RNA sequence: GCUG
């Protein structure tokens, strides 16, 4: 909720996306993990073709 | 760094130069599979006299012009050394005495600095004194009167019609008699790395490894100078579809789409002759694929027919330096059926 | 990384260098341009004898 | 006839739909059957003429007729790279507190042009950093940005809010060395433009520096080049092969540049004539129109070159061309002296 | 992703392990609408050649 | 070999002459050292060339 | 040591000689080549830069008969100097005339 | 059957081996280490049977 | 960050023109017409003013002052 | 003399398979005096040939009619009386293939001579008695003058 | 502060990456009638195999844009069309397909082919040869295996 | 993780 004139007091860039942490001075992003949907009936072939 | 065969590591004579990169003649790009796009290469300095000799005699580039596999040359001409040579040896090229000398004088550097240059007799005499560009090319194969090389080659070019027997309309039959180019332009199949019938290979066996290496060096000097001063460029005009193709495509596409619909109708409601060994659906795919692929083939021929000579894309396909008639037809006329694992796009 | 492959079958070597490559058609096919910064480092042990004594002095 | 075909080959470069034909210069001894092309100094002197089409401060346009491309290209190459000028080589920096990096600020100062005349100064020897009155010029730039004491409350504009907010080339002040002050009257040695923006400052930020200017040629660095651009174009010679009349004249006038083709109603019927071929920019749009492509020929006279020189303001453009001819003459003289030394 | 350019407006007050900047950046002469949405033409990475 | 060494001062051999001359050279020891199958291939090629000479001269 | 003349062969045949010109580029070589190729005696004249890095041009003059090749090269340098002297005088006269009409 | 073999587009083109019109072509692109295109051709007018790149 | 002093290809001084160009744009002048008034006839020179992004003003907001 | 062959030729076609090149055209010609057909490439920029033209074509071993075969080098600059002063077009090339007519299985007399003028080809085909004096690896001057 | 040298990687917004191979003076570049000489010369051989027609249009749309103070859009499945930018170039006196009459800077004689000229966005990549040149003569060794 |  800051204005671009008040980002300048904080030494931050209005265009900087955020969405990341600062932990011990390094910027770290939690990446989006792709997963399978739990609670769903998979119907698939075994190795042996059953 | 990745070595798939023995020619990926070779021994070279060092020469010290100021700039930071490693540099070598682009004829040796094909053995290393190098492409100058920020590529890195390794260098090793053998610390022993016995290791110099084994490197020089066994691993030298002049001793390794041919791959061990099928015995075909890998150090040969590449892009802008095939295109410049092709455009030089075309029948339309004529040079006066001032420009003949200024192309030939490029070779007079290094160990050729002491030779007398042997400007050949002109072809045309009375109206004007002209040198045909094939003669300038022959100075590569024999640059001085004391040079013993007498190369001989006789082979079919890339765009040979099959009936000319040195009188073809495409000027695509090569004769090199006593190191003089009597007919035919120089393509990939004659100056390049693809296969035999390559002048460099013929010299290698006939006149030894050193004579073959010298020619490759001489062409590399001569080809850039001709192209740099003639000019080759590609522009949106070159790839722009002409009116003839624009009409033809509409007709071909409409006809093809209609035929496909009929075949679709039969499978949906009726009898489609099931091709041997296949289900009806499989058959429909085959019939549809042929009609589409036939439309693509028809739309491609039309574009090539109207593309004017001097279209740069066409030249590079004919001489084989880069690209093919598929690529031209694909960016001008029609991109093909997109196929994943050899079939139409799965659901 | 085991002794058989990492330290025996393939091993790191000295008197070696690496750089970006770039074209030069004015060199012969048997030649390679080496930069001065690599050439001042990569040395070859020349044994002194009657043919090279006055050359190695310079 | 065939004689007509050869005359075009040796005299006109013909622009075509796909390529430019007759590009090479073929006037050398023995290249033709009935023509003598051996050098004749008397013939060259009679044929050569230089005409000044236009001269304004910082721009000279002239035509050289009867000169060859190789001699003409040398003049363009000498003007761009071998005519000497004075430019900043070393910047000594004390107290640079600006946002602009000192290496970037040093590069910007080297690019700025100096109005000092190069012929008066001499080339500095290798090393010899200290320099002498003859070989160098010293310029000192000291600017400190301060808030304007009397300012409006809003102060949205930086110019009202701050004094010395922008460093301009006017701030640079010449420091005379030795007898230079007497030799050059006040204002002779100054940056040519006076408005180039070296840097931008905020209150409390100061740039203090001393610059040494040395004579150099364009080959070493582009900062020493004396011409914004020097180029030559062969004179256009459009010829209408067949008389063109009617609405065709209007389309033919449209295909070419704005003033080259003038349509005149000789009998109340429009007819096309070529009035000012020099203005033609050779867009070659005539080839787009199928009917007019065969009725006109686009060609350039090979031996008439229109040369355009735009100076950076360091010295008058006419003097620059004269200096370029002298530099080429000097190179030939040096080699002749070496031949005399050898023999 | 690897082109030299401008990290942001705080780039001079920023101390990082390794930072690359282009001295005189220019904005693209031909541009997408996506370039205007992400505001790439405010801190561009390249020069017209 | 025909183009590097054309011999304008020498006669053109007939089909019988070409076969006879080849046999005389083939009997030399250096040819015997080479595998017989390779020698047979040369003889078959020479026989084919000799047949072409007759067809033309007929 | 700007000019080093290398004869074609050990026999030192004068007709073919390569002049290596130090601190030179296409500007002197191309202009000299045109002046020395307008000589009837010179059968072949060409210039080659050994490498872009080194500022040297090798100029090879092959004469028609017994001329030493120094004589054609020297005559070409003399002709280039005369062409430059004429252009400078003609250019200066034309520039002065233009300013006078403007005044 | 031969008709079951030649129900593919290409005919009357040129192979680099035997130049015959009755042909059976193929095109691939699915290796982006190969920035050039990929083709393979079959040529069976004289039943010569080449299969190259 | 700041307007380049000389055009990269031609070498014309374009540092002086930035202040005038901004002022002409502040008035009704069109971008093509503004470049024409400054005298930047060749395309190489025009792109330098047209494509320049002025970050010095934005960066200075974060400068110490 | 040093003349090998000489006849008057009439042009019968200019481009059989279209205009493949700008400067060069493939002239197919037939001779009056003998039954000789001629394939000839000429530079039609310097020398323009039309579909009805009749020309005289001499092939000569030496360009000086006194029969001196002294050709160490050809000097364009040198001016002496020669054969080329009577002819409009001249080319220098090498005879490179003599080949027999394949089109009859018995009792044939037609021969083909091929000359290459730096890549501009000529096929001269006719009775063996008229092609006498051609030999492979020999160098010949073509000479050519159009007739009114 | 680093200045571009041989071996520095540049790229061009269409996957046409390429290391610097030679740096030539302004006096040796080809130049147009207006005096423009290129900052970069790009080899035409990249385009046929790779079919980057969008680079060919970007050069044309940009050129028509700098000449009239516009930013032409290149948005996917849309963008400014070739037919519009061709008419902008001819209005400003350039050829509609961007090809120009180019003179050789080496010889002064004009080039035969017209050369495509325009502004193409080029981005400098982080890979520089100064940060990558490496050499070892002899030096420190690992403690376990006494090898480099 | 990315370049090779
Ligand atoms: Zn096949
Ligand atoms: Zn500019």
């Amino acid at each position: 909720g800051k204005t671009p004139a008040e980002f300048a007091k904080l030494n931050e860039c209005p265009l900087d996306p955020g969405g990341y942490f600062i932990v011990k001075g390094v910027e770290k992003v939690i990446l989006i993990q792709e997963q399978l949907s739990k609670n769903r009936i998979i119907v698939e072939a075994d190795r042996k073709g059953a | 760094q990745p070595s798939l065969h023995k020619l990926s590591i070779m021994a070279h004579l060092a020469r010290v130069k100021p700039h930071r990169t490693f540099r070598f003649n682009e004829c040796v790009c094909t053995p290393y599979n190098a492409d100058f796009d920020g590529d890195e290469m390794n260098l090793h300095l053998p610390q022993t006299e016995e290791a110099k000799a084994e490197a020089l005699v066994l691993m030298g580039t002049k001793a390794n012009l041919v791959t061990p596999r099928n015995g075909e040359p890998l150090i040969a001409a590449i892009q802008d050394f095939l295109t410049g040579a092709y455009l030089l040896t075309l029948k339309d090229t004529f040079f006066d005495r001032a420009k003949a000398c200024q192309i030939i004088a490029s070779i007079l550097v290094g160990k050729d600095e002491k030779i007398k240059v042997r400007l050949p007799p002109p072809t045309i005499l009375k109206p004007v004194t002209l040198w045909t560009g094939k003669q300038i090319f022959s100075v590569i194969l024999r640059p001085s009167d004391d040079n013993p090389v007498r190369a001989n080659l006789r082979t079919k070019g890339k765009q040979y019609c099959g009936k000319g027997e040195d009188l073809c309309a495409n000027d695509s039959y090569v004769t090199i008699q006593n190191s003089e180019l009597m007919s035919g332009s120089m393509d990939k199949g004659t100056l390049g790395s693809g296969s035999k019938n390559n002048i460099f290979y013929i010299l290698l066996r006939d006149w030894g490894q050193n004579e073959a290496a010298d020619a490759m060096s001489r062409l590399a000097r001569l080809a850039p100078v001709y192209l740099s001063n003639r000019g080759f460029s590609i522009g949106i005009g070159d790839v722009t579809p002409g009116q003839g193709l624009l009409k033809a495509k509409y007709e071909l596409l409409n006809a093809g789409y209609k035929k496909c619909d009929e075949y679709i109708e039969a499978l949906n409601t009726g009898k489609l002759q099931q091709q041997p060994g296949c289900t009806a659906e499989e058959t429909l795919e085959a019939l549809i694929l042929k009609e589409l692929s036939v439309i693509r083939d028809h739309a491609g021929s039309a574009c090539l027919r109207e593309l004017d000579k001097s279209n740069s894309p066409l030249t590079m396909a004919l001489c084989g330096s880069k690209g093919s008639f598929i690529n031209i037809s694909q960016m001008i006329a029609c991109v093909g059926q997109q196929a994943i694992s050899g079939s139409r796009v799965p659901d | 990384q085991g002794r058989f492959r990492g330290n025996l079958s393939g091993k790191r070597v000295d008197f070696s260098g690496r750089t970006v490559i770039s074209p030069d058609p004015n060199l012969r096919i048997d030649e390679v341009a080496v930069p001065v910064h690599v050439a001042k480092i990569l040395t070859f042990p020349e044994k002194v004898n009657k043919a090279n004594i006055n050359f190695l002095r310079k | 006839a065939a004689s007509q075909a050869v005359e075009e080959m040796r005299s006109r470069v013909v622009l075509g739909e796909f390529g430019v034909r007759n590009v090479h210069t073929t006037d050398f001894p023995g290249n033709y059957s009935g023509y003598d092309d051996a050098w004749d100094q008397d013939r060259f002197e009679k044929n050569f003429r230089v005409d000044v089409v236009h001269m304004d401060e910082n721009s000279l346009e002239f035509d050289m007729v009867g000169i060859d491309a190789a001699i003409a290209n040398a003049f363009r190459r000498i003007l761009l790279a071998e005519v000497p000028t004075m430019a900043v080589e070393k910047v000594l920096v004390y107290n640079n507190t600006s946002i602009v990096q000192d290496e970037i600020l040093a590069h910007r100062l080297g690019l700025i042009p100096i109005h000092a005349d190069p012929r008066l100064f001499e080339y500095r020897n290798q090393g010899d950093e200290e320099g002498t009155e003859i070989d160098t010029l010293q310029f000192r730039l000291q600017v400190r940005c301060t808030r304007n004491p009397h300012a409006a409350k809003d102060s949205s504009d930086p110019n009202e809010l701050y004094v010395n907010h922008k460093v301009y080339t006017r701030h640079m002040t010449w420091i005379p060395l030795g007898n230079q002050a007497d030799l050059f009257p006040e204002g002779t040695i100054r940056p040519v433009h006076d408005d180039i923006l070296i840097a931008q400052l905020r209150p409390g930020q100061e740039i203090d520096l001393l610059m040494h200017c040395v004579k150099g040629i364009g080959k070493d660095h582009a900062k020493f080049s004396p011409v914004a651009t020097a180029s030559y174009r062969l004179l256009p010679d459009i010829t209408l092969l067949e008389p063109v009349e009617g609405e065709a004249a209007e389309e033919l006038s449209r295909c070419f540049s704005p003033g080259v083709i003038e349509v005149q109603e000789v009998q109340g019927k429009k007819v096309a004539r070529v009035a000012n071929p020099r203005l033609d920019t050779f867009s070659r749009e005539i080839f787009r129109n199928e009917k007019l492509k065969k009725v006109v020929r686009l060609a350039r006279v090979r031996d008439h070159y229109i040369f355009s020189v735009e100076s950076t303001g360091v010295l008058p453009p006419d003097v620059l061309v004269s200096e370029a001819i002298k530099v080429l003459m000097g190179k030939c003289r040096r080699f002749l002296d070496e031949l005399d030394a050898v023999q | 992703k690897q082109a030299m350019g401008t990290i942001g407006y705080n780039q001079r007050n920023r101390i990082d392990t390794l930072m690359y900047l282009l001295a005189y950046p220019q904005k693209p002469m031909v541009k997408t609408k996506t370039i205007e949405l992400i505001e790439f033409e405010k801190l561009p990475a390249g020069q017209n050649a | 070999i025909k183009a590097v060494f054309p011999c304008p001062s020498e006669p053109a051999l007939s089909k019988n002459e070409l076969i006879l001359t080849t046999e005389s050279i083939m009997k030399k020891s250096e040819f015997l050292c080479c595998q017989d199958s390779f020698l047979q291939e040369i003889k078959k090629f020479i026989k084919g060339v000799s047949e072409k000479i007759k067809k033309t001269r007929d | 040591k700007t000019a080093l003349e290398m004869v074609q062969a050990a026999g030192t045949d004068r007709h073919c000689v390569t002049f290596v010109l130090h601190e030179e580029d296409h500007t002197l070589g191309n202009s000299l080549r045109y002046m020395i190729m307008k000589n009837p005696e010179v059968e072949f004249c060409g210039y080659t830069t050994t490498h872009p890095s080194e500022s040297k041009i090798n100029l090879r003059i092959q004469t028609r008969g017994t001329l030493p090749a120094v004589e054609p090269f020297q005559r070409g340098l003399n002709e280039l100097m005369n062409v430059c002297q004429h252009v400078l005088d003609k250019f200066e006269a034309s520039i002065k005339d233009y300013k006078d009409q403007k005044a | 059957g031969a008709a079951a073999w030649e129900n593919v587009d290409s005919t009357a083109e040129s192979c680099p081996k035997c130049e015959h019109p009755r042909a059976y072509f193929m095109q691939l692109q699915t290796r982006s280490a190969d920035e050039p295109m990929t083709t393979f051709y079959k040529c069976c007018n004289a039943q010569c049977g080449h299969r190259w790149r | 960050m700041i307007i380049p002093v000389r055009c990269f290809t031609c070498g014309k001084i374009v540092g002086n023109k930035w202040e005038a160009y901004l002022g002409l744009l502040q008035a009704e002048y069109t971008e093509g017409d503004a470049l024409d008034a400054l005298g930047l006839k060749r395309y190489c020179c025009r792109r330098m003013l047209l494509a320049h992004v002025d970050l010095i003003e934005k960066l200075l907001n974060y400068a110490p002052l | 003399a040093g003349i090998l062959f000489e006849d008057i030729f009439d042009v019968k076609d200019i481009d059989p398979e279209g205009k493949k090149f700008d400067r060069v055209s493939r002239l197919h010609c037939e001779s009056e005096s003998f039954k000789m057909d001629l394939i000839l490439d000429v530079n039609i920029q310097i020398y323009p040939v039309d579909l009805g033209d009749k020309f005289r074509l001499v092939i000569a071993s030496t360009l000086y009619e006194d029969g001196t075969l002294d050709d160490g080098e050809y000097n364009p600059t040198d001016d002496r009386p020669s054969r080329a002063d009577q002819f409009e077009y001249v080319m220098y090339g090498k005879v490179y293939r003599i080949e027999g007519d394949e089109t009859s299985t018995e009792a044939a007399t037609r021969l083909s001579a091929y000359v290459s003028y730096g890549g501009l080809l000529m096929r001269l085909q006719g009775d063996a008695n008229n092609l006498h004096g051609f030999e492979v690896d020999s160098r010949v001057y073509l000479l050519m003058k159009k007739l009114a | 502060t680093r200045r571009p040298e041989i071996g520095d990687k540049f790229s061009s917004r269409h996957g046409q990456k390429g290391v610097c191979g030679l740096i030539v003076p302004q006096e040796d570049m080809p130049f147009c009638d207006s005096g423009i000489c290129p900052d970069i010369i790009m080899n035409p051989h990249g385009f046929p195999s790779r079919m980057t027609v969008g680079k060919l249009i970007e050069l044309l749309a940009g050129k028509a844009g700098v000449l009239d103070g516009r930013f032409h859009y290149g948005t996917a499945f849309g963008g400014s069309k070739v037919k519009d930018v061709c008419e902008d170039l001819v209005r400003h006196g350039y050829n509609y397909l961007g090809k120009d009459y180019v003179t050789s800077g080496i010889t002064g004689e004009p080039l035969e082919a017209y050369i495509y000229f325009g502004p193409v966005y080029y981005q400098k990549l982080k890979h520089m040869v100064l940060d990558k040149m490496h050499a070892r003569a002899r030096g420190p060794r690992a403690v376990l295996t006494r090898q480099p």
